[PDB]
RNA sequence: UCAAAGUUUAGG
RNA sequence: AGGUUCGAAGACGAUCAGAUACCGUCGUAGUUCCGACCAUAAACGAUGCCGACCGGCGAUGCGGCGGCGUUAUUCCCAUGACCCGCCGGGCAGCUUCCGGGAAACCAAAGUCUUUGGGUUCCGGGGGGAGUAUGGUUGCAAAGCUGAAACUUAAAGGAAUUGAC
């Protein structure tokens, strides 16, 4: 079971520390990784110039063209 | 799901057993596993027994018997119908048939 | 190993009460055990017990009366600061009406209510109701 | 049950097993209240008044009811010193 | 018209037992649904919590039949939680109501701290669980309301529990199991053996004894 | 290779015989006509069939009792033959046999009546594994 | 029971018990029944404290007597020893018998033809008469039962330690239970003997 | 079951326990005052001897110490009575 | 099959070790 | 007292 | 060092549309012994280790204790082999409304919302992936440690009715 005792604090708090990385949402937000992969460099929106109107094709159970813009 | 408390393999307190080559498929099997008929059997059988009793020299005479321990593996045991399958309840009856 | 004695004693009497016993024999014994059990007696949860001296640790036999729901123990023996005792009794007893939190103190072993009266924090031990 | 005024409340007050102080529930349908008749002393012969004992549904199914009943009798002087 | 085919029912019809509190006391099972409706005439209201449609597979397509979780309660000390499955939903609901009626139970209620007025919240922190879904009720102070999920809130209201803090864990989403858990919690509210009890019991006759001369009907 | 009687025959036959045991007999055509009068059997074929089984139970009855039927005279005969009382067996003459383990039994309850004491049997080894 | 003066042992009763052999129990002792035993003999047969038997037998009576209308003491045998005895007991006592093939749910189903809601059951052999015993836990039905060494004491509120195997002892026990429910209350002396023979209650294995 | 006087257990069910599991942990063993036939000196042997006990005159051997209680040499009587 | 996908992967790793040892 | 028997609209 | 048997590779014979496979005939490494590596398996009870308590029943293996009768050996002794007990701790079993559990099941997987005996390891939708990358170990084969982008609404367990 758990470490539980009274001068454990370190083991307890450090074990939590090591595990927090196994969380998915947290590793996203703490390894820089995703901010690097964001085109919107950690941003709510981004201005960008259109350079071709591209029809996207929808995923199977729906059939439809989705008219996107290459920015 | 775990089909049997046993695991069809009466082991328990060992963690290794010597194998057995099956007396049919030649398959390898744990000894603690594997269906095992012991077959004592009159050599001559019902048909000729009286024919040989007639035409034996030795007066009266008790014949012999043929003694064989088989070692059927699971696959083969079921095929030859040494052992049928059973309902989940009837699986837990380790008395033999008569 | 046999690490904390109190914690197995109370567990022994809680197991007994659960199966509907009349008396129950708790094996290694202590001051603390006898002080905890007496507190449980003063509020009528367990009946009058006795403490068999072998010339060693000792044993204790305790007569129950089916009033004792759960009698537990808090390891570690955290150090409750009287301010904090309200929180404990919220998240440890079943109601603001019965149940006790026995915490050892300068002043001695007792339930929380005596400790609040005597205005004396001290380390937690367990609880019963 | 009483409120702070001393006025009783709570729509009833449950029975409670004679052999475990264990409150016999609203819907414990394996319970028993068992009337056991007394006698006059000089003649035997059922004498009006009873001795009653409730038992929880748990104890019965545990298989411990008859020992517990037998113990309750011999406290109350129905039964007479089995030894 | 009611022709009671039980012993208990016959007594109730003859105004012999004055309250269903007497029936509860001796754990005599209520079998006939007329007894309960008689004793709780009005106040008793039936709220269809959910209609889950089940089904099962035939060689010939599939059989589909419905399942009506009814609760029932006086908003004043008694609640039931009947379930019934039928080929057509109205029949499931009519049967569900009757099954709730057969398993209404006397909810204890308690005070919070200061013990004044009439009991309003729950006694001790009772819990009740069923098939993963655990429901924990917690006694709460006046005017809080029922801090709870929809299903329990509707059943707890029916019990007549003005104030309650609640927790749950498990697949609460299984409405039936979540109602059945909350039911087991408020079932237990009486069977918690507080000091408030403890007093050695009296023991009385039980209607089957008292009116055995009436039941040998003359 | 076929003709079993249905339940709709068997029942009618059974119920007929309960009531009109006396009228009915061994010959078929006799009771075939009895079946007509006492019972409103619709089809002639059904009648003919009920009667046919009715003979067959009559034959069975004339040779001990049948399980699924109540003939009034047989029940009265059963009542006379299960309220028998001989000169009594639970006294078991004078001299009842007893063991030393069942002697001492009596010494605990204070007795010394006419009962012969005898054992030898050394613990054999009960059943076989 | 109160084996205090009037309803004490007497020689003539013990001698009947010994003849039937209700003391001579079985080989398999269940840990509930240990309570009601003197010893185990040679071979392996336990012996049943006949005082202890009496006391329990008397208790059962005081329970059956407290039942204020005798007809709502149900009495049951599934086995072919008690079927006659329970029938004669019910005649003697004024009870209702359920001799043979107890229909599952006579104590449940409002609906049923053979619906009954008694205040007490009196079992023969709780090992065999097990369906009614369990139904006695859906209804709030206390129980008497003639238990052997083996007989496990599930649900039985007041066990009578006997030789429920042998038909004699079975009969004898029923006849004894009848005497004392009759004697306590009814139209029997105790000083005088009883007109009814115990041979009445015994099962007749096809003989004539 | 459901009720056992743990403080007043009967001696028929204390001797049938383990030497440690009794209410007060006792021993199962004893000293014996061994006589022997020739040499009149009465030795004082312990039931579980483990040593091979030679006499005080040192002529004979008293006990061949087995696993259990020691094996006394044929004509060698003895008395418990103590403590 | 899992076992064979491991063999696949261990052979392909072996090919990658071999490519990179050319530099 | 064990031959061979692979496949199955995108078009709801 | 050795090489009977079997037998990856390989070679033929069959079977098949095909069979580089299953069946048959050969047959290398290996299969064995000695001396060095390797360090992984469904290395499984898929169940960490110590400690406590909480129901029955029969069995079995070791040690001890007690007991009337057997076999005997020779005339008792000592026996040893049976017999019926109890104790301690073993491998397991059946049994139950112990109590758990999503359950199947488990006297443990119980004594958990009435949550705290101690302490280790360890998981956090499914894939990518035990991949890449470094570091390290190995003669090697490999092992240990071990990401990410990108992808995706499920994948998964137990159990029910069907169909096959
Ligand atoms: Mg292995
Ligand atoms: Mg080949
Ligand atoms: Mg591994
Ligand atoms: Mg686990
Ligand atoms: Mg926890
Ligand atoms: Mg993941």
């Amino acid at each position: 079971g758990k470490c539980r005792g009274l001068r454990t604090a370190r083991k307890l708090r450090s074990h939590r520390r090591d595990q927090k990385w196994h969380d998915k949402q947290y590793k996203k937000a703490h390894l820089g990784t995703a901010l690097k992969a964001n085109p919107f460099g950690g941003a709510s929106h981004a201005k960008g110039i259109v350079l071709e109107k591209v029809g996207v094709e929808a995923k199977q159970p729906n059939s439809a063209i989705r008219k996107c813009v290459r920015v | 799901t775990k089909k049997r408390r046993n695991n069809g393999r009466a082991k328990k307190g060992r963690g290794h057993v010597q194998p057995i080559r099956c007396t049919n498929c030649a398959r390898c099997v744990p000894k603690d596993k594997a269906i095992k008929k012991f077959v004592i059997r009159n050599i001559v059988e019902a048909a000729a027994v009286r024919d040989i009793s007639e035409a034996s020299v030795f007066d009266a005479y008790v014949l012999p018997k043929l003694y064989v321990k088989l070692h059927y593996c699971v696959s083969c045991a079921i095929h030859s119908k040494v052992v049928r399958n059973r309902s989940r309840e009837a699986r837990k009856d380790r008395t033999p048939p008569p | 190993v046999r690490m904390n004695v109190l914690a197995d004693a109370l567990k022994s009497i809680n197991n007994a009460e659960k199966r509907g016993k009349r008396q129950v024999l708790i094996r290694p014994c202590s001051k603390v055990i006898v002080r905890f059990l007496t507190v449980m007696m003063k509020h009528g949860y367990i009946g009058e017990f006795e403490i068999i001296d072998d010339h060693r640790a000792g044993k204790i036999v305790v007569n129950l009366t089916g009033r004792l729901n759960k009698c537990g123990v808090i390891s570690p023996r955290f150090d409750v600061q009287l301010k904090d005792l309200e929180k404990w009794q919220n998240n440890l007893l079943p109601s603001r009406q019965f149940g006790f939190i026995v915490l050892t103190t300068s002043a001695g072993i007792m339930d929380h209510e005596e400790a609040r009266r005597k205005h004396t924090g001290g380390k937690i031990l367990g609880f019963f109701f | 049950m009483q409120n702070d005024a001393g006025e009783f409340v709570d729509l009833y007050v449950p029975r409670k097993c004679s052999a475990s102080n264990r409150i016999i529930g609203a819907k414990d349908h394996a319970s028993i209240p068992m009337n056991v008749a007394e006698v006059d002393k000089v003649t035997g012969r059922f004498n009006g008044q009873f001795k009653t004992y409730a038992i929880c549904g748990a104890i019965r199914r545990m298989g411990e009811s008859d020992d517990s009943i037998l113990r309750l009798a011999k406290a109350h002087g129905i039964v007479s010193q089995n030894f | 018209e009611w022709l009671p085919v039980t012993k208990l029912g016959r007594l109730v019809k003859d105004v012999k037992i004055k309250s269903l509190e007497e029936i509860y006391l001796f754990s005599l099972p209520i079998k006939e649904s007329e007894i309960i409706d008689f004793f709780l005439g009005a106040a008793l209201k039936d709220e269809v919590l959910k209609i889950m449609p089940v089904q099962k597979q035939t060689r010939a397509a599939q059989r589909t039949r419905f399942k009506a979780f009814v609760a029932i309660g006086d908003y004043n000390g008694h609640v039931g939680l009947g379930v019934k499955c039928s080929k057509e939903v109205a029949t499931a609901i009519r049967g569900a109501i009757i099954l709730a009626k057969l398993s209404i139970v006397p909810v204890r209620r308690g005070y919070w701290g200061n013990k004044i007025g009439k009991p309003h919240t729950v006694p001790c922190k009772v819990t009740g669980r069923c098939g993963s879904v655990l429901v924990r009720l917690i006694p709460a102070p006046r005017g809080t309301g029922i801090v709870s999920a929809p299903v329990p809130k509707k059943l707890l209201l029916m019990a007549g529990i003005d104030d309650c803090y609640t927790s749950a864990w498990g697949c609460t989403a299984t409405l039936g199991n979540f109602a059945k858990a909350t039911f087991d919690a408020i079932s237990k509210t009486y069977s918690y053996l507080t000091p408030d009890l403890w007093k050695e019991t009296v023991f009385t006759k039980s209607p089957y004894q008292e009116f055995t001369d009436h039941l040998v009907k003359t | 290779m076929g003709r079993v009687r249905t339940k709709t025959v068997k029942k009618a036959a059974r119920v007929i015989i309960e009531k009109y045991y006396t009228r009915l007999g061994n010959d078929f055509h006799t009771n075939k006509r009895v079946c007509e009068e006492i019972a409103i059997i619709p089809s002639k074929k059904l009648r003919n069939k009920i009667a046919g089984y009715v003979t067959h139970l009559m034959k069975r009855i004339q040779r001990g009792p049948v399980r699924g039927i109540s003939i009034k005279l047989q029940e009265e005969e059963r009542e006379r033959r299960d309220n028998y009382v001989p000169e009594v067996s639970a006294l078991d003459q004078e001299i009842i046999e007893v063991d030393p383990d069942t002697k001492e039994m009596l010494k605990l309850l204070d007795f010394g009546s006419l009962s012969n004491l005898q054992v030898t049997q050394p613990t054999v080894g009960m059943n076989f594994k | 029971s109160g084996a205090l003066d009037v309803l004490q042992m007497k020689e003539e009763d013990v001698l009947k018990f010994l003849a039937a052999g209700t003391h001579l129990g079985g080989t398999n002792l269940d840990f509930q029944m240990e309570q009601y035993i003197y010893k185990r003999k040679s071979d392996g047969i336990y012996i049943i404290n006949l005082k202890r038997t009496w006391e329990k037998l008397l208790l059962a009576a005081r329970a059956i007597v407290a039942i204020e209308n005798p007809a709502d003491v149900s009495v049951i045998s599934s086995r072919n020893t008690g079927q006659r005895a329970v029938l004669k007991f019910a005649a003697a006592t004024g009870a209702t018998p359920i001799a043979g093939r107890f229909t599952p749910g006579t104590f449940t189903n409002q609906i049923q033809a053979a619906f009954r809601e008694p205040r007490l059951l009196v079992v023969t052999d709780p090992r065999a008469d097990h369906q009614p015993l369990t139904e006695a836990s859906y209804v709030n039905l206390p129980t008497i039962a003639l238990c052997n060494t083996d007989s496990p004491l599930r649900y039985v509120d007041i066990a009578i330690p006997c030789n429920n195997k042998g038909a004699h002892s079975v009969g004898l026990m029923w006849w004894m239970l009848a005497r004392e429910v009759l004697r306590m209350r009814g139209t029997i002396s105790r000083e005088h003997p009883w007109e009814v023979m115990p041979d009445l209650y015994f099962y007749r294995d096809p003989e004539e | 079951p459901l009720a056992k006087d743990l403080l007043h257990p009967s001696p028929e069910e204390e001797k049938r326990k383990h030497k440690k599991k009794r209410l007060v942990q006792s021993p199962n063993s004893y000293f014996m005052d061994v006589k022997c036939p020739g040499c009149y000196k009465i030795t004082t042997v312990f039931s579980h001897a483990q040593t091979v006990v030679l006499c005080v005159g040192c002529s004979t051997v008293l006990c061949q110490p087995t696993g259990g209680k020691a094996r006394l040499t044929e004509g060698c009587s003895f008395r418990r009575k103590q403590h | 099959r899992a076992k064979w996908r491991k063999k696949r992967m261990r052979r392909l790793k072996r090919k990658r070790r071999k490519m990179r040892q050319r530099s």
